[PDB]
């Protein structure tokens, strides 16, 4: 058994989104297929299930009229017509097989990302985080390298080819006005920073942005 | 719709301890046939959920014996004997009695260890962002426990809340600590009119808030 889904989808608010569900390794049109909505914040909410054989559909009382499923008997694929989409439904969608009153939910999908916004794909903006001019030299010192104004996700902010990998921290993406802003930090001994050359590198595959930047003291 | 109530919301337990989580139904979910149909789901960060317990009186084919499930006609309890490094994740309930089907609230489950001292580090903007025309002040708080911590921004002694980006990650594996990033974005013209910028932290393991302040004109 194996399940396939469509790739990432972006669109302006108000239009429709079509996502496909492919199933193999079993009788595709013999039992229910249900989809799950996972908001990137919390909770799991379902959207509905369909039986690819007959036109038997049901919906949750909260998401009535928001999506309309569709099945195909010739090709083993399930579709979903999406109604007027708002910025409150941008979440991840899973598909799964289900058979009521008996053994059920033994497999899943892989995950499909739906990012609905109004911004435009912009290259990142890299900036160093240098400490202040007046600072007390302790036994160790922390670092910083920031990336602002990029879309869409993801981005890979690393140090010099993995040389400084212990004590790194990458935070989730959070918006400020309309775009993202992510920082990277690591702690290094204070007797090494004035000597060893360190450079933070940023890789954005969606825009093909490979930018390195050296951090120098004041 | 029959809502689930999972207790508690978060149950930090150490390695080797027995942890029990209750999942109560708002109505009776016992079917007239004589069998109650409930599913337990385990979701890991960045992966699709797995199966551990279907038909609570039974066990899934492929899960080790460390998991168990029990309960009366309405109250249900999932029990774990020895929490391992693999058992990290999020739990979910699923009722299969009435139409339609719905999920639970989601139970957060991680490991627990002793307290840690937070590491606070402030970073003023660099010369590159000044050439651009902005001011990004970053405040990292790494290696602290528990999540009970508050971050406050002061400008010349006044509380500031606009432009605050607060982000946090999950519990790391090698050190089992927490991290929190606080970013403050302002214009360069405002950076030349104020004097003192301060990141303050209040945590349980500190009787006094950790203060990190810096002045513009020094």
């Amino acid at each position: 058994v194996q399940l396939q889904q469509s790739g990432a989808e972006v669109m302006k608010p108000g239009a429709s989104v079509k996502i496909s569900c492919k199933g193999t390794g079993y009788t595709f049109s013999s039992y229910w297929i249900e989809w799950v909505k996972q908001r990137p914040g919390h909770g799991l909410e379902r959207i509905g299930e369909i039986l690819p054989g007959s036109g038997s559909t049901n919906y949750n009382e909260k998401f009535r009229g928001k999506a309309t499923f569709t099945a195909d008997k010739s090709s083993k694929t399930a579709y979903m017509q999406l109604s007027s989409l708002t910025s409150e439904d941008s979440a991840v969608y899973y598909c799964a097989r289900y058979l009521p009153y008996y053994y059920a939910m033994d497999y899943w999908g892989q995950g499909t990302s739906v990012t609905v916004s109004s911004a435009k794909t912009t290259p990142p903006s890299v900036y160093p985080l240098a400490p202040g001019s007046a600072a007390q030299t302790n036994s160790m010192v922390t670092l910083g390298c920031l990336v602002k104004g990029y879309f869409p996700e993801p981005v890979t902010v690393t140090w010099n080819s993995g040389s400084l990998s212990s004590g790194v921290h990458t935070f989730p993406a959070v918006l400020q006005s309309d775009l993202y802003t992510l920082s990277s930090s690591v702690t290094v001994p204070s007797s090494t920073w004035p000597s060893e050359t360190v450079t933070c590198n940023v890789a954005h595959p969606a825009s093909s942005t490979k930018v390195d930047k050296k951090i120098v003291p004041r | 719709d029959v809502l689930m109530t999972q207790t508690p919301l978060s149950l930090p337990v150490s390695l080797g301890d027995q942890a029990s989580i209750s999942c109560r139904s708002s109505q009776s979910i016992v079917h007239s046939n004589g069998n109650t149909y409930l599913e337990w789901y385990l979701q890991k960060p960045g992966q699709s959920p797995k199966l551990l317990i279907y038909k609570v009186s039974n066990r899934f084919s492929g899960v080790p014996d460390r998991f168990s499930g029990s309960g009366s006609g309405t109250d249900f309890t999932l029990k774990i004997s020895r929490v391992e490094a693999e058992d990290l994740g999020v739990y979910y309930c699923f009722q299969g009695s009435h139409v339609p089907w719905t999920f639970g609230g989601g139970t957060k489950l991680e490991i627990k260890r002793a307290d840690a001292a937070p590491t606070v580090s402030i970073f003023p903007p660099s010369s590159e962002q000044l050439t651009s025309g902005g001011a990004s002040v970053v405040c990292f708080l790494n290696n602290f426990y528990p999540k009970d911590i508050n971050v406050k921004w002061k400008i010349d002694g006044s509380e500031r809340q606009n432009g605050v980006l607060n982000s946090w990650t999950d519990q790391d594996s090698k050190d089992s600590t927490y991290s929190m990033s606080s970013t403050l974005t302002l214009t360069k013209d405002e950076y030349e009119r104020h004097n003192s910028y301060t990141c303050e932290a209040t945590h349980k393991t500190s009787t006094s808030p950790i203060v990190k302040s810096f002045n513009r004109n020094e």
